[PDB]
């Protein structure tokens, strides 16, 4: 994630600034001195109600897995209401993870 | 024990800061934190107990998180809350109890517990919140390698002694020069008596000695020091050195003469004090010496010179004593106070559970036999201890 | 799985009010006579008249 | 009826909201403190606000990146822009000298055997340039020829009655060498 | 009582952390605490004192917000803070005398005085805050019926007793055994006599026994037990039993024999040490049983056996004594311990305001009897002054 | 002084809260703080040391902000903060201790080293944080003149006095009457004796009275008082007043008769107690008056009247006595006491560093003769150096 382009698009919305012309250690300093404010705290508040439940969110997806073990060896498929019988893994114990 | 040390302090925390009314906005980074314990805790399995009659439990966790929505909390999250923090409070005190039940002669500084060994991992480090408690922060300390120390009002520093050494001596225990000493706790009592009052000593002089060893140095000592034993200035009937019968003493008590206290450090002098009486400072010490003297009076009146003749019949004994308690010190080790429970609390634990005698600590954790024969093991299986006991100590009560 | 007794809320508002922006279109400013008009030490600013 | 993370998100924005209640006590406040001790402004509440009017309050606090240190071209441009509106909204002069008159006795006075660009546009011209300039700290640097001591005449009072910090450092000691060495070392 | 606790926590919150210079972000949430006061405070009035002869004082509340647009807070900051906290802080410490200086038979926990009615309110209910306090603690856990724990350095806790009790003894008070004890705070201190010096006795061995109950229930205490009593020790001249008389008391110290204390729980054996002295830990008892023995010595060295006649005229009395000092302790109710200041802070309100003797504290609070006769209303009365007495110690010396 | 404590302060919140694996919302706040920190000191040169064996040295300041772009403290972030806490660390033990050896007999509140000095310019200011503490409480509060007040647990206010003194006296010491004191830290002994036991005494009653000034006004003290002096109760071989002979005390130890204690401010009771022992409470006072009395027992078994003839050859002395514990109280001067460890740290820098005797403390810091002698620049410097030891023992342990 390029932080040049956030402060590009600050500079841009600050509506007085031609931002083509801004020199680039200049740009630097302006990440750098952004990249140590504190964050408001509507907008933190809001980021932190996503980041508890962007797990949540992605596993209620339909289109993704979080991942497949292999195991190389007879696993009896298990029953679930959502599907007679699936390989479904309800967690990755006992399986080195990559 | 960082991670059982923040999963205690975060319960406290929110014990403390989650009531109703109060401001979300003075209880946000603590809701982050219990997230992020909930979170951490989730899916992992732990068992307690087994040894002694403390009970084997099974631990699961499935707990959801908790809002971070209100303005100001309710009491609808405050009976949200209050669910999980007392299923997490009974996870933690028994794990503590755990943990101070055992010790381990090899080691024992490392966590005794299957469950603070589970806690150990990696994957659980995201638990730390803070560490700002007297021995979890000498726990970091000591684990960087850097200077440690405790704050003790009135240390269990000194061995429970009491007994007396006879220089001069004979089978009737009629004409007896010698001292008598009380080391115990954080005072020490010391009477140096003679029953001929240095009638025929040198210059009438009767020199004493006492030393005191220490199990552990002391740093920045405050201590009182007084001129009279009132431990040893009445009339006394004592059992023979080795038991065989009994003797007399009935002191009549003198000012000490030539008074110097010496605080040393590796064999050197590093505090000493000539005829000073009230409160010193001893900087840095691992032993104390003692030195008074019996001077006869020079000058009796009639009636205080019928109690001192010049031939055997003694019936007046000279003594002379000081008195010296240490109020405050800091040591690098831990010790027993009379401030903290931290003891109290181990040894209650022990007792209530009925825990067998291991291969470390002393029977019923007797403080004597410990500060007796304090070991590296012993110290290091009692910190632990201590630590734990006060991590416990943050949470119940 | 949904479950109603979990998913129905409570939600509370305040009823109507309006929202303003300039601020200062409630405020009627005027101006003394140029002429008089007195600068901070209370004397015309221009007394060359 | 929402899932749990929905209502927490409208939950969020029912209770954290921007509006806040709107009086004629804070309307005054908004007033800048100066004007409303200005005497020369007379300022009335004539309207009535009722209970239930709000307002989103700006966010003024001062700036944190620090613009005037070490951001020299960025800090350039905020001072031109902020010259421009000050610009805007300077005043403009009224009932001028007349300039025919005035040029006529000047160059009675000076009797030159110099007086160009002396007219009410330029007049306005120095007065909104050094009002904005002061508005906004912009450098300002000076034009001049050293053979128009007429010039450096009006330089002195420039000099007198705006700051010195407010000139680039060359510009400000040529035109006080300018005036020393052609007017006040020579008298 | 929460509501003017946290009135008091977010004073001192502010009397510390607004100092001119500190960043803001230091003291975002405290600026959103202190502003949610002043409004929830705004347009109130309250009316303090009437009682003895404390003034009667009117607060009104109407203050200005304190400011939010500032990176590093200034001299103006701090003034305008400072001149709205030094109101507050004056109107907490009246409110918590006014509490402090009442009581009440029935209800002894409800709120006692006007303004505490008052912020007992649901509208005063949004400025919780943290309740992180020992006391407070308490409070609350008391108010949800849950256990309470206090921790204190050496507790007031046995009820002021200088006596004796005569097993023998005729007239003459010339052949006398028994008992003289002093229990004081946090020491008891046992003695028992023999004049014949058990010459007459079968084994020739005296009992003495010596049983405190206190009035509520310690838990972890740790104890310091020595094996003599250093005030019962030298001559007296004690006036009888009925005061009638005086009798004379010359003892001569013998070790006790066969010691036993056991601290007992309703009834129940819970700790006992056997002829043990140093520190010993006490982990849950509300009584405390000393038994101990005058043997009289088998063997004696001539200077002894002179002391011990077979006959009636007993010049030298033998005793043994035992001391016993709680160094420190947990119990679930209030009481007075040495290092805090909450019985005197209370004592001292009443004392400088006159406060007329009600129906529940005795007179002058004394202490003494305050524990003698501790009642379920005594201690409801007791535990709700010494919370207020440290919500005001928090913001006032 | 509130600089050099945000200093300290900050870096032991840095040392406890930035741990590995921590989230950072649990530190993003003295983050903020530690980077202000850092910028305000960076290029700054300072110098300590200088004193005595203090050894000089030179610190400069250049380090990089702490990051402030994680989700969880990793082993990077807490390896890049421990230099420059170790460093910040370092420096402020030095300039604590550099500030402690120092004093000045004018202006002893100002600071006193070149590094305090520096420090307490303006471009400092900008690192105030939060003056919690106790110590650095008491500091501001005094230089806005409010009111200050420190607890102490057993304070040092009596200057070591053992004493005696003779209201009747002859050259044989055979008929002595009158008192004999022991004034010590927290403790006041007093015994009244008289040989003649109030044969020839109005109304058969010896007065006696012992008045101990303060030299600073006390508030809201816990006091226990018990009825005998057992420092005084046992036989002694005492110098004469002018030390040329020696009398002997021989006490026989009777209730004291009309026990009368008065604490008193400005010549006036504040508090008053007649026959009542145990704990009472001293609201404010700076006179603590003793009133007793020896009665003789109007009737007397043999075994008395044989003690107490009518004639000349008293052989046993009667004596009543008074203690008088001072357990904790309020002073709004700083002063040692039994639980804290400031005096002795502040001792202990200057006995290690041989920092040579200054115009304004005694020699060693004697506190006998610093509080028998507590001048008002004393009470200046004293609290200087207290508060230097409070920050300095926020780090170092
Ligand atoms: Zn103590």
């Amino acid at each position: 994630k390029k932080m040049k382009a956030i402060v590009e698009d600050f500079l841009k919305r600050l509506h007085i600034f031609d931002v083509a012309v801004a020199p680039d250690d200049q740009m630097y300093r302006l990440r750098d001195r952004l990249r140590l404010l504190p964050v408001e705290v509507r907008r933190l508040d809001i980021f932190n109600l996503i980041l508890m439940a962007m797990d949540q969110i992605e596993r209620a997806s339909d289109k993704i897995a979080q991942g497949v073990i292999i195991a190389y060896r007879d696993m009896q498929l298990e029953r679930d209401e959502m599907y007679g019988y699936v390989n479904i893994a309800r967690n990755l114990d006992g399986f080195q993870q990559i | 024990m960082d991670v059982l040390y923040s999963l205690s302090k975060t319960l406290k925390d929110a014990r403390d800061k989650i009531v109703e009314g109060t401001l979300y906005s003075n209880v946000s980074d603590l809701i982050q934190q219990f997230n992020q314990m909930i979170i951490t805790m989730n899916g992992n399995e732990f068992q307690t107990g087994g040894i002694g009659n403390l009970p084997i439990r099974n631990w699961n966790f499935n707990f959801g998180l908790l809002g971070t929505t209100l303005l100001n909390l309710d009491a609808n999250y405050v009976e949200t809350a209050r669910n999980t923090i007392d299923y997490f409070v009974d996870f933690v005190d028994n794990v503590c109890m755990d943990e101070m039940v055992r010790e381990s002669q090899r080691n024992g500084i490392a966590p005794q517990s299957d469950s603070l060994r589970k806690l150990s991992a990696i994957k659980f480090k995201r638990i730390n919140f803070d560490n700002s408690s007297e021995y979890i922060e000498n726990w970091n300390l000591q684990n960087r390698r850097q200077r440690t120390g405790f704050t003790f009002h009135k240390p269990n520093i000194f061995p429970y002694s009491a007994s007396f050494t006879l220089n001069r001596s004979q089978p009737a225990h009629d004409n007896l020069m010698g001292t008598m000493w009380l080391n115990a706790g954080s005072e020490i009592q010391v009477a140096g008596f003679d029953y001929s009052c240095a009638i025929n000593a040198p210059a009438n002089i009767q020199q004493f000695e006492h030393i005191v060893p220490l199990r552990r140095v002391l740093t920045t000592a405050t201590i009182t020091l007084l001129p009279d034993a009132e431990r040893f200035s009445f009339p006394r009937v004592i059992n023979s050195a080795d038991g065989a019968t009994t003797w007399f003493f009935n002191p009549v008590i003198l000012r000490p003469n030539n008074v110097e206290v010496e605080f040393l450090l590796n064999g050197q002098i590093i505090n000493t004090y000539q005829a000073r009486f009230g409160t010193i400072v001893a900087r840095n010490f691992d032993t104390i010496r003692l030195s008074f003297q019996l001077m006869r009076p020079p000058n009796m009146t009639p009636a205080v010179a019928v109690l001192f003749p010049n031939a055997q019949p003694f019936e007046h004994h000279a003594t002379v004593g000081l008195t010296l308690r240490i109020e405050s010190a800091v040591c690098e080790s831990v010790l027993a106070d009379a401030s903290e429970t931290l003891l109290a609390n181990v040894t209650s634990v022990r007792q209530e559970y009925a825990i067998p005698v291991g291969p470390v600590f002393p029977p019923g954790m007797n403080w004597t036999d410990l500060i007796t024969n304090y070991s590296p093991s012993r110290e290091d299986n009692l910190q632990r201890v201590f630590t734990v006991a006060s991590i416990r100590s943050m949470l119940i009560k | 799985q949904f479950d109603f007794r979990n998913s129905m809320h409570m939600l509370t508002s305040n009823l109507t009010f309006t929202v303003y922006s300039d601020l200062l279109a409630f405020v009627s400013a005027d101006t003394v006579e140029p002429i008089n008009a007195v600068a901070f030490d209370n004397m015309r600013i221009m007394n060359e008249l | 009826i929402l899932h749990p993370i929905d209502y927490a998100f409208n939950e969020y924005f029912l209770q954290h909201q921007l509006v806040e209640p709107l009086n004629n006590d804070i309307i005054f406040n908004y007033i800048p403190e100066r004007i409303r001790n200005d005497v020369n402004y007379i300022l009335n509440m004539d309207r009535n606000l009722p209970s239930t009017a709000r307002y989103i309050r700006p966010n003024l606090l001062q700036d944190r990146l620090n613009l005037h240190d070490n951001f020299e071209s960025l800090w350039d441009t905020i001072t031109t822009s902020n010259y421009i509106l000050a610009r805007s909204v300077v005043p403009d002069l009224k009932e001028l000298v007349s300039t025919e008159a005035q040029i006529q006795k000047m160059s009675q006075d000076l009797q030159l055997e110099f007086l160009t660009g002396i007219n009410s546009q330029a007049a306005n011209d120095c007065f909104k340039t050094l009002i904005a300039a002061m508005l906004s700290q912009r450098t300002m640097s000076l034009d001049f020829v050293t053979t128009n001591y007429m010039s450096l005449i009006s330089g002195m009072w420039l000099l007198t009655v705006v700051p010195n910090d407010m000139f680039i450092r060359e510009s400000l000691v040529a035109c006080q060498l300018a005036i020393v060495n052609t007017i006040i070392y020579v008298a």
